[PDB]
C-alpha cells in the first residue's frame, strides 16, 4: 500500500 | 547532465539459423525517461514490437526493454536504435549471436 | 532470506498547458505488483502479479484514490522545483520517489526508506533513524528546514513503521511461495579462437531468477577478475535474466582456467571448465 507524501518539497 | 544509454542486444534463447526465437534490445542507465527506441532488420523498421513499461533503478536511473519476433538467418542483419537527449546521433546496435 | 516493499514514483513535466505524467510503481521482494499510470485509458491501480487478484474492490479505490493525491503533491512539488533551481519555462523536468520498507527473514522491521530525486539526481532522503533528513544541493535545504518545520519526519515514520510493515506482511502471506521461486542458472563456456595464440573463453549463465548473480574466471585458484569482460545482467524476456563474463587466454591450455557461478537457487556454485 503506498504513502502519502505530507507538506510539498 | 543527462545519463548515455547503454544497449544490449540479444536473443531470447540460443540463435540457431532458421529457428525462430526472441529478439531483445535493452536500454538502460538513461535519463531523462523519454527515449525512442526502433528495432531494425535490415536496415527496416519492424513493426509491431513488444515494449515494457516505463522503470527506474535504485539509482534512479530508466530502462526499458523491447522484443520483438524472429528468425535468425545467415544474412539477414538484425539492430536496435536508440534517439535520447544525451546523444547527438541516434546510435544503432548490431544484434552479435555471439554477445 | 529478508523482504522487501518498495513504491517508486514519477512526475515529469513537458513543455504545454501540458500535465505532469505520473506513474507509480510497487514491489514486493523486487517484483512489480500493482502499477498506476496517469496516461491511462481509464488512470487506476492494476494488479502485476496474479496473487493480488485477492485484493477486492475497495483496495483498488483507496490506492487509485492515494494515487491521485500523490498527483497532485507531485504536481506542486514540481513547480516549487522550478523556483528553488531558478529553471525557466520550457524545461523538461522529473521527480522521483522511492519509499518503503526491509525486513529480516523474522519478519522484523529492518530498516525504511524515503528519497527524492530531481532530474535523476538525489536530492532529500530519510536517514535511517527516521527523523533526520539529508539534503544534497543548498537547493535542498529550504525543503529539508520546512519539513524539519513540520515534523514531516514523524508522519512517514508512522507510515514506514506500521502500514508498510502490516500490508508486506499482508502481501508476504498472499504471494507465499510464488515470490520465493528461483530457477538456478545452467552453465556453459564457448571457445571462440583469436589471433596470436590466443582463444577467448565465454562463461554464460542462463535461464536464472533473481537476477543477482556473479561469474568469475580463475587461474590456478587465483580470481583474475583482472581484465576480463563483464555484461550487466540481462532479461530474457520471459521471467529468466542471462549473463556472461569473458577471459582472454593461450588455447590448448584450457583446463588451466575455470568458471564459476554464484547463485541463490544453486545448491553450491558451479563450477565448469570449456569442454571439448
Amino acid at each position: 500500500e503506498g504513502s502519502r507524501n505530507q507538506d510539498w518539497l | 547532465i543527462q545519463k548515455t544509454p547503454q544497449i544490449q542486444v540479444y536473443s531470447r534463447h540460443p540463435p540457431e539459423n532458421g529457428k525462430p526465437n526472441i529478439l531483445n534490445c535493452y536500454v538502460t542507465q538513461f535519463h531523462p525517461p523519454h527515449i525512442e527506441i526502433q528495432m531494425l532488420k535490415n536496415g527496416k523498421k519492424i513493426p509491431k514490437v513488444e515494449m515494457s513499461d516505463m522503470s527506474f533503478s535504485k539509482d534512479w536511473s530508466f530502462y526499458i526493454l523491447a522484443h520483438t519476433e524472429f528468425t535468425p538467418t545467415e544474412t539477414d542483419t538484425y539492430a536496435c536504435r536508440v534517439k535520447h537527449d544525451s546523444m547527438a546521433e541516434p546510435k544503432t546496435v548490431y544484434w552479435d549471436r555471439d554477445m | 532470506g529478508p523482504h522487501s516493499m518498495r513504491y517508486f514514483e514519477t512526475a515529469v513535466s513537458r513543455p504545454g498547458l501540458e500535465e505532469p505524467r505520473y506513474i507509480s510503481v510497487g514491489y514486493v521482494d523486487n517484483k512489480e505488483f500493482v502499477r498506476f499510470d496517469s496516461d491511462a485509458e481509464n488512470p487506476r491501480y492494476e494488479p502485476r502479479a496474479p496473487w493480488m487478484e485477492q485484493e477486492g474492490p475497495e483496495y483498488w479505490e483507496r490506492e487509485t484514490q492515494k494515487a491521485k493525491g500523490q498527483e497532485q503533491w507531485f504536481r506542486v512539488s514540481l513547480r516549487n522545483l522550478l523556483g528553488y533551481y531558478n529553471q525557466s519555462a520550457g524545461g523538461s523536468h522529473t521527480l522521483q520517489q522511492m519509499s518503503g520498507c526491509d525486513l529480516g527473514s523474522d519478519w522484523r522491521l529492518l530498516r525504511g526508506y524515503l528519497q527524492f530525486a530531481y532530474e535523476g539526481r538525489d536530492y532529500i532522503a530519510l536517514n535511517e533513524d527516521l527523523k533526520t533528513w539529508t539534503a544534497a544541493d543548498m537547493a535542498a535545504q529550504i525543503t529539508r528546514r520546512k519539513w524539519e518545520q513540520s515534523g514531516a519526519a514523524e508522519h512517514y515514520k508512522a507510515y514506514l513503521e506500521g502500514e508498510c510493515v502490516e500490508w508486506l506482511h499482508r502481501y508476504l502471506k498472499n504471494g507465499n511461495a510464488t515470490l520465493l521461486r528461483t530457477d538456478s542458472p545452467k552453465a556453459h563456456v564457448t571457445h571462440h579462437p583469436r589471433s596470436k595464440g590466443e582463444v577467448t573463453l565465454r562463461c554464460w549463465a542462463l535461464g536464472f531468477y533473481p537476477a543477482d548473480i556473479t561469474l568469475t574466471w580463475q587461474l590456478n585458484g587465483e580470481e583474475l577478475t583482472q581484465d576480463m569482460e563483464l555484461v550487466e545482467t540481462r532479461p530474457a524476456g520471459d521471467g529468466t535474466f542471462q549473463k556472461w563474463a569473458s577471459v582472454v587466454v593461450p588455447l590448448g591450455k584450457e583446463q588451466n582456467y575455470t568458471c564459476r557461478v554464484y547463485h541463490e537457487g544453486l545448491p553450491e556454485p558451479l563450477t565448469l571448465r570449456w569442454e571439448p
